[PDB]
């Protein structure tokens, strides 16, 4: 019946495993990235927070893919360590064969052709996993891309794959500035809009993961900030909230005077 | 049935598979062809049938090497198949050993061949029946083989569409055999096919094919205005 | 009245045929004159898109549960019939109530009266208002991590 | 729940293998049965023996295999399937020997034979071969040992077992007579054994309707008793019990 | 033979708490010089520094193929590689191609990431580690390094004191190696800082 | 019925029959008609080319195409399958020049292109199916003109003259009611074009269709507008 | 519910679900109980060695089994799975000790064992790993605690209930699990939480236990299983 | 239908493989094949079915002669016994080359039922619908004779019969002396016993196959010569008249 | 019943997942494509982005080669895919003969491609068409199309994709040889052409142009405009 196998298609022209793929993608934990000129960043939900769990490893879907590349994946976890593993091997292959870092648009295209070739062969399912890369490359500076399980790629200023993504994009687009958005209006952007997507309570800091990369004195940081960094961004937040929360009502009591 | 023939690896709930049943039918879908032996002689003799009155008629008898030669009734793929083989096979004994390959070796190498295919799934039963006339140094030899991978020696048999005919005319006059003269023998066989024939139709130099070995003669078709020498001398009905 | 099945083996054609006939009468020949009607449903992606079809359905009315004003409301409309005592905070039961539906705020209501009732009273408090939300709002979260934490 | 039944990798929604299920079914249709004991310092295999014909030669006919000089097998399930079972464990014992120059320990091979049918459990290439195979041995460290190796990939070792038609029946025996005085000697092993399966089938053995075979430590190498030593232990036995 | 082809020499000494990788600059075919600002010191880390020396195609490749190999490894850690897991790593890679093997020898310098000792090993082109205490050499001249390195070396060294010893040992042995030796670059590398120098060298 | 029959190349029906091979031999009629004959002067090529629009130059349908200096194919069905049998043809008459150094007969080369077409599931040859496209190869060889036909099940055969595409079973009739031995090429090329004619639902006037001959001396000739127009002007 | 897309690994519903995995995280919810607790200065590891009869000799088929000096691991599930399993770690533990002579992080092996759950997963010839893992490792100078799932899914805990009755051991473990836990007290912690989903009388030869130290994991011998069953009642 | 009789690799919820089953449905359709395992020797008497008076004599030949020393008697469906009677002797072939002399009988059966067993086993390929038997005769081991079916299972046996008449064959076997019988004698009674148990309103034609491997061939398995034979044949037609007096 | 496998005739002789490709690429953008006396070009619909979405990844018109372009309708996967082996293979036979690429040659190598992916059961096929423009290497402006069956023909003027049939039409209608009589009129036609599907006209439209001997080049968005502008002052004043 037309989605039976990955390699079939419709009477429409369309291939519904991989429609199916992407449609799943909503069942990861919301991610987002925003590009800034004077860096870019990622922010990511811990979908399960359980007070049981260790935190062993400092970053569950922020994955450091090379030296001036990082990328947050959405979707299955195992076809996520895969494509983790695979974007380390080929920006690795890429810097033995040439001598210096894979571009973030080559990355892209690299991983985007595997799925694509999973989402083409054989019994073979796509990859339920889509991805948000954040990288510098001496071509194009700053870059922020996304991938979809059928090895779709776009370059983005700003977008969001997972839960809520609808929401988090619309809110992006409307209080994104193009082309004069800095690291910390990023940042403070990032929080409003995981905030209003959440929809879970307050901003818990450790239900949240940010990364940021920057370009600093000739080499790329990618830092994934502390918990302290994270709780006092969005005490700063929550602080900013009340204000206009407070300026709200000041408007409300002088139209209740008028 | 409806589950049990769609694939020779399914045996039915009868001890039964349908497959090569259905393989043993697609040879009678091919065109009547009567091979018979004297004691000194071997002759396949076969009705080609015409696509159109324009285009030639397809050839039926093929010449395996020169002590033997072949005639098919079923799937002209697997004809030709079968007919590589058999070639590639008489050559590699000729070569290893410097001598004819014995036609009842030839045959065993076709069972075996045809065999494969009955019983595993990567492939479907060779849909051809063959009449293999040989002349080794034993004698004249006739030779069945079906899709099942069966054959049969026989001393004169039939095979195609409207074939019971030409084999009851065969047991009936069998006993003449053996102590027979060549025209004799090909006047056997094209009487066969003349019985085999719908009543209007009849044996002409352009639908009749004949395919002689034995003794001091190398496997020889006649067709076309060869075989004016033998349908001439028939009798007529 | 749902989306129309293939006729065959598996497919319940005399309730499509019921259906069918609903649609006729609702607009076909010698439309109706005075009869207006009022479908409901509780979910919509399902409905043949001939009886949503505009004429049949001129208006489709959402219904998103309370916004904690909507839920208010609902708390003031379901708490007037009750002894509130003084110092007890309707607006904060609604905000500790998100993403609930009126009837979960009227089981609050209920749940709280019965609290009340358990105990020889006609008094209601915070405290009863609070645990009636906590019993009436409780979630069966996904049990098994692994089941959980498939997708990252 | 049948849906997920005609494929040997597909789990049940609530997570079973009916396949497998169906294999440990086979074990139960060769109609015969086994039981396994084993006493301070031998251990005992029987097996129900059934030639049902003139012309059959019961030499030949038998379900007690020698794997090796000092480890012996009890097969019940389809025949086919024993026997190409038995020439693995054959097999993989003496790759052992080659490979590491000392006998395979029995918990060794069954580990080994076990694993080999969890691959086909676990694979779609095969069907899980419907046999069970009961390992006897001495081990130089442990003393007798007696294990299973069902075709599913477990095989735990056992005080005492059965197997086939009867293997309830067979357990419960022995259960209630290993809860006394566990400790048994040769001869009230294979006291043990031949009267778990006489009460199990309801009837008595004449010396030819049951194979045995001993594994002790003073010999501690397989061996099939006789027809002389089979009616020599049934006649002492029951006239002593 | 092979490594007099290209020549080469590299050394590595060990003080307290710090540790001195030097190396000669060189690249000549046989007897022709062809540059001299060969690299054959690759920084694998903060404090670790490896020192490949011998024919300079493996020389090359070695060092490409030990950072493709580090460099997922440390990704897929994340931690900074020990030195003596490089030096198994390095001696894995030598010793997967024993039949035919990269005609370099390393030498591998470095501290501890977490205690902050001394490191000091050097491994031959099929990938014997040979972890020693006091200084290892590598490449031609190895008796002219061996020698000065006996002769000049004493526990418990000094940045300062191990710099002008190890200088001086590189030094006398590359200027009495003949295909070897056009300046020799030295690095120091400590618990917060590497100091890298670029010697006077009999420049012929 | 044919459900559990004609799904597969690989499974006899209980007639013995193979509804894959009957479902290619279907699918050739779906090309545009092709007439070929075969005459003691030569043989001749004439197919109706089926523009769907302009813009598209003519010489991108290849229904007549050459196979080395002395065979023509005229093709109807599927395209690709079209461009892979004919590649064998000119790859097998090529690598029969290079080995024995002379001309690879017409029958020969048909003969090569049925064995390359034979092999539907055949697991040692990769094609799974059938090849939808049936040929006509004319040529001259040492045995004068000739023309064989080609079909998806590998049979081919010579033929006097022969009509494959949509209209042929409508036009291998005129072929039967007009051709004798004694025909000349000219002769043969005015029957070829009226049988086009009347089997064509469009016009035949200059483009439309393609009109190639092999004669015994100069090499297979594809006649061009102006050659094409001559005949036109009076098939 | 989607039943058509059920009996296949290589097609994602259109919910996006892979039931199949959750089929075989169904039959490793059907196994017998486990537990992990990861202690301050060490971690451990039960499970119930509950035999269907007295026949079975408790003695020659172990659950808690180790991978290296430092690594051991339990299991909820199938035992020939885990097996293979336990195989394969052994096998990826020597590979790495070899490459790096260094004893393989806890994170590595579990990473690694994962990946081999993957490969399993991801074919339709194929049956996934019907078996949950508890690995727990002494890498670096802390304890690690680890779950690997069918569906090729690694997580870290600090304590965990696997088995038929895991909700209640994850309520009893919430109750009484603190992190600055001593080892000899999680032990005692492990064994009460088998002993709330335990049926019948827990034997110190019945029930299994293994602790992982700096000294490195070594399951407790019955002796010692007996000393503290005896000390907890 | 069953719905687990598709493939020899699924087990009905019985422990069952029907395919087997249905395998050995197929070789209980076919001619009688008897073999008698005498004091000195074994042997084999086939009731061969002329299908037609066109096929010659001695077509369709179910006695092969697989390895010098060792004759089977085949009954099934012929092209899978004529594959058998191939792998066979290969089989004996191969241990000729390996080991230096002739297979025992014992491993030969155990091989030829384990490749069975291997097809058997799988889906992709069906399960040999014949089984056979197999005998020889030799100075250290023995006469022996031992049967083979489609599930693969290889008893031996003293007197044996496969085929359409099978249990009346063992009927009729169990009145034999056959452990004390010689092979001149026990000619004689293979050839009644396939008489007695030949239909001749159902089958029509008929013709008597015989062989033996004895002491008397010096272990060498071979058809039974044209005299004896003959004899044989006479002496059974007259058991046939005396039975029905 | 007769669909759903690749390698299956249906009984009227269709194999029906290849044109379900087809139908596939029909899903795409409009791609027209029209050759000169010394220019070939090639025009595509945009479709917009939003404002925070990047462009320069999003391609639709790809230069193979120095002397090929293509032009894409269909999956944007399938797209990158054959695009790449297209490139790979261009600069392989410049290897194996040492000729640059004919737009022939190069269009028969996709073609040869797509049919391959069509002729298995374990492949899906390519559900993309492509308009090949390019220079024959003694200089002649050459245009094919292939399809995702495996079939290339050479047109002199079309269009692909959503507004194919409209956009085929309307240059059957209005292309001809006074209207490719230079080096501009052709961009005109095909501006006039895209106009027909493409609402807005100058944020919907790209033009990649190629003449002899020089490297393609993407018409700025200005220069659009400016094109445009000029056809909607002739349609004003030739009303």
């Amino acid at each position: 019946r037309y989605d039976s196998r990955t390699t079939i298609f419709s009477p429409e022209g369309r291939l519904y495993q991989v429609e199916y793929a992407m449609e799943a993608i909503g069942h990861a934990g919301t991610c987002l990235g925003i590009l800034a000129n004077d860096g870019v960043l990622l922010a990511a939900e811990r979908r399960n927070i359980h007070k049981l769990l260790d935190e062993v490893f400092f970053s569950e879907k922020i994955y450091k893919l090379n030296e001036d590349m990082a990328c947050s994946v959405a979707g299955i976890t195992s076809d996520a360590n895969v494509l983790t593993n695979e974007l380390r091997l080929i920006a690795q292959r890429y810097l033995l064969q040439y001598q210096e870092p894979i571009p973030c648009e080559q990355l892209v295209t690299a991983l985007c052709d595997i799925k694509q070739a999973y989402t083409q062969f054989g019994g073979k399912r796509p990859f339920g996993v889509s991805l948000l890369y954040i990288g510098w490359d001496k071509h194009y500076g700053f870059q922020l891309y996304q991938s979809d399980p059928s090895g779709n790629y776009g370059g983005w200023k700003a977008t969001c794959i997972g839960n809520n993504s609808a929401a988090a994009v619309s809110m992006l687009k409307q209080d994104y500035k193009e082309g004069e958005m800095t690291l910390k209006s990023a940042l403070a952007l990032a929080i409003k809009v995981l905030n209003k997507t959440m929809d879970v309570s307050k901003l818990s800091a450790e239900k949240v993961e940010i990364a940021t990369l920057t370009r600093e004195n000739g080499k790329t940081v990618i830092r994934v900030l502390k918990q302290k960094e994270v709780e006092q961004l969005i005490k700063k937040h929550e602080e900013e909230e009340a204000k206009a929360e407070r300026e709200k009502k000041e408007k409300e009591q002088k139209e209740k005077d008028k | 049935r409806n589950q049990y023939d769609n694939d020779v690896t399914v045996w039915s709930p009868q001890g039964r598979i349908h497959q090569i049943e259905y393989a043993m039918e697609a040879v009678k879908q091919g065109s009547a062809t009567v091979g018979l032996k004297s004691k000194t002689h071997a002759v396949l003799v076969a009705l080609k049938r015409a696509q159109s009155e324009l285009a030639a008629h397809q050839k039926k008898i093929l010449h395996v090497d020169n002590h033997i030669g072949i005639s098919i009734a079923g799937l002209t793929a697997d004809a030709r198949l079968l007919c590589n083989f058999m070639r590639q096979e008489c050559l590699d004994s000729r070569f290893v050993f410097d001598r004819p390959l014995p036609v009842s070796r030839l045959v065993s190498l076709i069972g075996s061949k045809t065999q494969i295919p009955t019983q595993r799934y990567g492939r479907r039963p060779y849909g051809v029946g063959l009449l293999i006339a040989g002349y080794d140094d034993m004698g004249p030899h006739i030779f069945q083989t079906c899709p099942s991978a069966n054959y049969f020696d026989c001393r004169a048999m039939s095979i195609g569409a409207r074939s019971q005919s030409a084999r009851t005319y065969l047991e009936r006059h069998m006993s003449e055999f053996m102590e027979c003269n060549l025209n004799e023998l090909v006047k056997h066989g094209l009487r066969a096919l003349r019985e085999t024939l719908p009543a209007e139709q009849d044996l002409t130099t352009k639908n009749v094919s004949i395919g002689i070995v034995g003794k001091d003669l190398e496997f020889t078709i006649y067709d076309d205005d060869d075989v004016s020498p033998f349908l001439e001398g028939l009798e007529e009905r | 009245g749902s989306s129309r099945l293939e006729g065959g083996s598996g497919g319940d054609s005399e309730v499509q045929r019921t259906m069918l006939e609903l649609l006729n009468q609702l607009d076909g020949f010698e439309a109706t004159k005075n009869i207006k009607v009022i479908m409901a449903t509780n979910r919509i992606d399902i409905l043949d898109s001939a009886l949503l079809r505009p004429g049949r359905i001129d208006r489709k009315i959402e219904f998103p549960p309370p916004n904690e004003e909507a839920r208010l409301d609902i708390l003031k409309i379901h708490s007037r019939k009750m002894n509130l005592t003084r110092g007890i905070n309707l607006r904060k039961i609604a905000e500790l109530m998100p993403g609930a539906s009126g009837a979960e705020v009227k089981g609050v209501c209920t749940e709280a009266g019965m609290y009340a009732l358990r105990e020889r009273r006609v008094h209601v408090t915070q405290e009863d208002f609070e645990m009636a939300v906590a019993k009436v709002m409780q979630k069966d979260s996904e049990k098994n991590m692994s089941i959980k934490k498939l997708w990252k | 729940s049948a849906g997920f039944d005609r494929h040997i990798t597909i789990f049940s929604p609530e997570g079973r293998l009916y396949q497998v299920e169906y294999a440990f079914k086979a074990i139960n249709q060769g109609g015969l049965t086994s039981v396994a004991v084993r006493g301070k310092d031998c251990a005992v295999i029987v097996t129900q023996k059934k030639v049902p014909d003139k012309l059959l030669d019961s030499s030949t006919v038998t379900h007690l295999f020698k794997i090796t000089e000092n480890i012996g097998c009890v097969m019940t399930g389809m025949t086919a399937d024993s026997r190409s079972q038995v020439q693995r464990a054959r097999y993989e014992a003496a790759n052992w020997k080659y490979k590491y120059g000392y006998e395979i320990p029995v918990d060794m091979l069954c580990k080994r034979i076990a694993d080999i049918s969890q691959v086909y459990t676990q694979n779609a290439e095969m069907r899980p071969l419907g046999c069970c195979m009961i390992l006897i041995g001495i081990d130089e460290e442990q003393g007798p040992q007696v294990y299973k190796c069902d075709p599913a990939g477990y095989y735990c070792g056992f005080k005492a077992t059965a197997a086939g038609v009867k293997q309830t029946e067979s357990t419960s025996f022995l259960e209630k007579k290993v809860k006394k005085k566990f400790d048994w000697t040769f001869e009230q092993t294979v006291e043990t054994a031949i009267t778990c399966l006489s009460t199990v089938l309801s009837i008595d053995f004449k010396p030819s309707e049951i194979e045995v075979g001993v594994v002790t430590v003073e010999n501690p190498k397989f061996r099939i008793l006789t027809e002389a030593e089979i009616d020599a232990h049934l006649v002492a036995l029951a006239e002593r019990d | 033979s092979i490594m007099s082809y290209n020549g080469g020499a590299v050394m590595a000494m060990k003080g307290k708490n710090c540790v001195a990788i030097a190396a000669d600059r060189r690249f000549g075919i046989q007897a022709q010089m062809v540059t001299t600002d060969f690299q054959k010191i690759f920084p694998m880390g903060d404090r670790l520094y490896i020192g490949l020396a011998g024919l300079a195609t493996d020389v090359q490749t070695v060092a490409q193929r030990l950072k493709f190999r580090l460099n997922l490894y440390e990704l897929k850690e994340g931690r900074q590689i020990k030195p003596y897991t490089l030096m198994s790593m390095v001696a894995n890679l030598l010793y997967e191609k024993r039949f035919g093997p990269y005609y370099t020898e390393p030498v591998i310098a470095g501290l501890d990431p977490k205690t902050f000792k001394p490191f000091i090993c050097s491994l031959d082109l099929i990938g014997c580690p040979m972890v020693t205490d006091d200084f290892v050499v590598s490449g031609t001249c190895a008796e002219q390094m061996y020698g000065m390195c006996e002769s000049l070396w004493e526990p418990n060294m000094d940045p300062d004191h191990l710099f002008e010893t190890i200088s001086q040992a590189m030094l006398n042995a590359v200027d009495r190696d003949a295909v070897s030796g056009m300046g020799v670059i030295v690095h120091i590398i400590e618990k917060d800082k590497i100091t890298t120098r670029t010697l006077k060298a009999r420049m012929d | 019925t044919r459900s559990e029959y004609d799904r597969g190349v690989n499974t006899f029906s209980p007639e013995g029959r193979l509804f894959q091979v009957e479902y290619a031999i279907e699918a050739i009629k779906l090309g545009s008609t092709a007439i070929g004959i075969q005459t003691s002067e030569g043989v001749c090529l004439a197919v109706e080319k089926r523009i769907t629009s302009p813009l598209m130059e003519p010489s991108s349908i290849e229904k007549i195409v050459e196979i080395d200096a002395h065979i023509g194919c005229a093709m109807s069905g599927l395209i690709a399958d079209a461009k892979t049998l004919i590649d064998k043809a000119r790859v097998e008459t090529q690598n029969h020049w290079f080995t024995y150094n002379e001309t690879m007969t017409v029958e020969s080369v048909t003969q090569a292109v049925s064995n390359l077409a034979l092999q539907f599931g055949e697991e040692d040859a990769a094609m799974s199916r059938p090849f939808g496209v049936a040929l006509l190869f004319g040529g001259v060889d040492e045995k004068g003109p000739q023309l064989f036909h080609m079909d998806p099940s590998g049979t081919f055969v010579q033929c006097d003259a022969r009509a494959i595409g949509s209209a042929s079973e409508g036009a291998q009739s005129s072929l039967q009611e007009v051709y004798h031995k004694s025909m000349t090429l000219k002769e043969a090329i005015k029957s070829s074009l009226i049988i086009l004619k009347q089997v064509m639902e469009e016009k035949l006037n200059a483009t439309n269709i393609e009109l190639a001959t092999v004669q015994p001396g100069q090499n297979f000739h594809m006649f061009t507008k102006e050659e094409l127009e001559e005949v036109i002007k009076d098939i | 519910a989607e039943r058509g897309y059920s009996f296949s690994l290589t097609t994602f519903s259109p919910s996006g679900k892979l039931v199949q995995i959750e089929y075989a995280l169904a039959a490793v919810a059907g196994g017998a109980p486990s537990v992990g607790i990861k202690a301050a200065n060490g971690v451990v590891l039960a499970t119930e060695k509950k035999q269907k009869s007295i026949l079975y000799d408790e003695r020659s088929v172990h659950k808690v089994e180790p991978i290296t000096k430092h690594i051991g691991l339990v299991y909820s599930g199938m035992g020939p799975d885990y097996r293979v399993l336990v195989h394969r770690a052994r096998k990826l533990a020597q590979q790495y000790y070899l490459v790096y002579q260094e004893p393989i992080p806890t994170a590595q092996l579990v990473q690694r064992v994962a990946s081999v759950m993957q490969e399993y997963t991801q074919s339709g010839g194929v049956r996934p790993f019907g078996v949950s893992l508890l690995i727990c490792g002494w890498n670096e100078g802390r304890p690690y605690l680890f779950q690997s799932d069918p569906s090729g899914a690694y997580f870290a805990w600090k304590a965990t209930a696997m088995g038929k009755n895991y909700v209640n051991g994850k309520t009893f473990l919430e109750k009484r699990y603190n992190e600055d836990l001593e080892l000899e007290d999680a032990i005692h912690t492990a064994i009460l939480t088998l002993k709330e989903s335990f049926e019948g009388q827990m034997t110190e030869d019945n029930i299994e236990v293994g602790i992982c130290n700096e000294a490195g994991f070594r399951r407790l011998t019955p002796t010692e299983v007996k000393d503290y069953l005896a000390a907890i009642a | 239908g069953t719905g687990y009789d598709l493939s020899a690799s699924t087990f009905s919820p019985d422990g069952r493989v029907f395919q087997v089953e249905y395998a050995m449905k197929a070789v209980e359709n076919s001619s009688t094949a008897i073999g008698i395992r005498c004091k000195d020797g074994v042997v084999f008497g086939v009731e061969k079915l002329v299908l037609s008076k066109l096929y010659e004599e001695g077509s369709n030949k179910r006695l092969f002669n697989v390895d010098r020393h060792v004759g089977m008697a085949v009954a099934g469906l012929l092209a899978d016994a004529r594959s058998l009677a191939d792998i066979a002797r290969e089989e004996a072939s191969n241990f000729r080359s390996n080991f230096g002399y002739n297979i025992p009988l014992k491993h030969l059966a155990d091989r030829v039922a384990m490749y069975v067993h291997a097809y058997t086993l799988y889906s992709a390929v069906r399960p040999f619908g014949c089984s056979f038997m197999l005998g020889s005769y030799s100075v250290n081991d023995g006469a022996q004779l031992y049967m083979i079916d489609p599930s693969g299972v290889s008893y031996g046996y003293w007197g044996c019969a496969i085929g359409k008449a099978r249990q009346a064959a063992k009927t009729e076997i169990e009145k034999l002396q056959m452990k004390e019988m010689t092979c001149r004698d026990i000619v004689k009674e293979v050839a009644k016993i396939i008489y007695i148990v030949h239909d001749e309103v159902k089958d029509k034609a008929f013709e008597l196959e015989l062989s033996w491997v004895g002491e008397l061939t010096n272990g060498r398995h071979e058809i039974v010569p044209k005299d004896i034979r003959e004899e044989a044949e006479k002496y059974a037609k007259e058991s046939l008249k005396e039975e029905d007096e | 019943s007769y669909d759903r496998a690749i390698t299956v005739f249906s009984p009227d002789g269709h194999l029906f997942q290849v044109e379900y490709a087809q139908e596939a690429v029909k899903k795409g953008s409009t791609a027209v494509g029209v050759r000169g006396r010394d220019i070939v070009v090639l025009g595509v619909e945009k479709k917009s982005v939003a404002k925070l979405q990047d462009e320069r990844t999003v391609r639709k018109i790809c230069a193979l080669d120095d002397n090929v372009c293509m032009a894409f309708a269909g999956l944007t996967a399938d797209a990158r895919i054959v695009i790449n082996r297209a490139r790979v293979e261009c600069q392989s036979h410049r290897l194996t003969v040492e000729d640059p690429v004919t737009v022939e040659y190069i269009t028969r190598y996709i073609a040869s491609l797509k049919q391959r992916y069509t002729q298995s059961n374990g492949r899906r096929p390519f559900g993309i068409s492509a308009l090949i423009v390019g220079f024959d290497f003694d200089g002649t402006p050459r245009l094919y199309q292939t399809d995702p069956s495996g079939t290339y023909h050479a047109w002199k003027a079309n269009a692909i994709g959503r507004g194919a049939k409209s956009v085929r039409e309307f240059l059957e209608k209005n292309y001809t040889d006074e209207a490719i009589e230079t080096d501009d009129l052709t961009i005109k036609l095909v501006i006039k052409a895209l106009l027909e599907v493409v609402q807005s006209g100058g944020k919907n439209i790209e033009l990649a142009v190629m003449r002899r001997d020089q490297s393609l080049k993407i018409l700025n968005p200005e220069e659009i405009e400016k094109y445009v502008a000029e056809i909607e002052k002739e349609k004003e004043e030739n009303e």
